[PDB]
């Protein structure tokens, strides 16, 4: 992956989030 | 020549029609036996080339996997699309049998035996077989475990070493045996894993020769542990003995150039995010007793950071076809005629 709460949150750590398949990986 | 094409690959493997055992149960329905009289064939004079990051056996396989996760492993509550379906979630006895991969007629599997193989180009030894070799399914985060060994040396893999969004796939040379436990007994849900702090060490310096050789000797290597996301891609995760370990891997990816185990502390989960397809499920709490799987590590899925005079790699993975690339590299299947 749900990549827009994917990045929601990874924002928050001030990151950009992407997909690894299914699941949510901050960059 | 021999056209790259799409086929229905078939499965074959030992699996016991007396044995509980989910993979087992899968393949008795599934697959065939293990082909009794192999047979590769030298191909002479033939260069072929590969491309192991567009390879549709890697797909077929990973259908099979969520076939076989989706009928033995089944959660008590799925969250799917905001819909949610409850049914019986009976714990399983869980432990990855190899499973084979074979050609129907009007179609062959080639092999590259070139050593250096880096996944993709010409290869110059390529023999035909009927079957790859049997490749454990296991599905993890971070660590590849019980797969194959490179040759001689490590080998790093990535389809675009210079773009930092690729992952890159390390294969070992020498396996690392990592012993992870849920003691009998207090905490039920509380873990632990076992490794050698010599051994990991020397494979961290020895991964970290081969990042330098592809992208600078005059580069330093870091290792930090990941940046941040699901649970699942953040520790080391795996299924031991039908339970769903999350391991903190900090201990094994902080590392830069300049007791006698490491024991990472691990947690076992009822609300997982899954693997086959966006969403959660949740499982029953773990089964009594001692929980103890004992792996090798074989390999390691990284992610370098990129955007200068040091390169910072992190522990990676979360898409499972990465894992099946990891052992399916060497093979494509060709259309015969
Ligand atoms: C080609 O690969 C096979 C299998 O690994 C090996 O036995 C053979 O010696 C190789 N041939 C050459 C010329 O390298
Ligand atoms: C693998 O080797 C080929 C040459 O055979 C090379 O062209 C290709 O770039 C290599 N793969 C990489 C760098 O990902
Ligand atoms: C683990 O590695 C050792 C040595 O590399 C090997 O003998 C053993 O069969 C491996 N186990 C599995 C399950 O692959
Ligand atoms: C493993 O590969 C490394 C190179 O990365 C080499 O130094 C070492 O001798 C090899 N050892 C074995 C047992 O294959
Ligand atoms: C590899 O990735 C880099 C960075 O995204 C890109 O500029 C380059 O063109 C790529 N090489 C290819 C696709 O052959
Ligand atoms: C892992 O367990 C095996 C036996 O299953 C043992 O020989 C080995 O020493 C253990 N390794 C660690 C690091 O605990
Ligand atoms: C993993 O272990 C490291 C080292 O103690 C710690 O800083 C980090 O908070 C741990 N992660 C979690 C999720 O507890
Ligand atoms: C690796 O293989 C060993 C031997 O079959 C097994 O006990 C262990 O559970 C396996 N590890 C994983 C993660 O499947």
């Amino acid at each position: 992956x749900n990549l827009h709460f994917c990045q929601l949150r990874c924002k928050s750590l001030g990151l950009l989030g992407r997909c690894a398949x299914t699941f949510c990986a901050c960059v | 020549v021999w056209k790259e094409a799409t086929t229905t690959l078939f499965c074959a493997s030992d699996a016991k029609a007396y044995d509980t055992e989910v993979h087992n149960v899968w393949a008795t329905h599934a697959c065939v036996p293990t082909d009794p009289n192999p047979q590769e064939v030298k191909l002479e004079n033939v260069t072929e080339n590969f491309n192991m990051w567009k390879n549709n056996m890697v797909e077929q396989m990973h259908e099979d996997i969520i076939s076989l996760w989706d009928q033995s492993l089944k959660p008590c509550v799925k969250l799917t699309g905001g819909s949610v379906i409850t049914q019986a979630c009976p714990k399983v006895s869980f432990e990855p049998i190899p499973i084979h991969y074979c050609a129907p007629a009007g179609f062959a599997i080639l092999k590259c035996n070139d050593k250096k193989f880096n996944g993709t180009g010409p290869c110059t030894n390529v023999s035909t077989v009927q079957c790859t070799h049997g490749i454990r399914p296991v599905v993890s985060t971070q660590l590849l475990l019980n797969g194959s060994l490179a040759e001689e040396e490590i080998v790093i893999r990535s389809e675009n070493f210079t773009n930092n969004a690729k992952t890159i796939i390390v294969q070992l040379n020498e396996s690392v045996v990592i012993n992870c436990t849920r003691p009998n007994n207090g905490d039920i849900r509380q873990a632990h894993c076992n490794l050698s702090k010599t051994q990991w060490e020397n494979t961290l310096e020895q991964i970290a020769i081969k990042l330098k050789e592809q992208f600078g000797n005059n580069k330093t290597i870091i290792f930090n542990p990941s940046s941040g996301g699901d649970p699942e891609i953040v520790t080391h995760s795996f299924n031991c003995g039908g339970e769903f370990f999350y391991c903190n891997s900090t201990q094994l990816f902080t590392w830069n150039d300049t007791g006698r185990n490491i024991t990472l502390p691990c947690r076992i989960k009822q609300i997982i995010n899954m693997w086959q397809e966006v969403g959660k499920a949740m499982y029953a709490p773990p089964i009594r007793g001692q929980i103890r799987c004992s792996s090798n590590i074989t390999g390691l899925l990284l992610t370098r950071d990129g955007g200068n005079g040091t390169e910072i790699f992190r522990p990676g993975g979360g898409d499972m076809r990465d894992n099946w690339r990891s052992e399916l590299y060497k093979y494509k299947v060709v259309k015969i005629e």
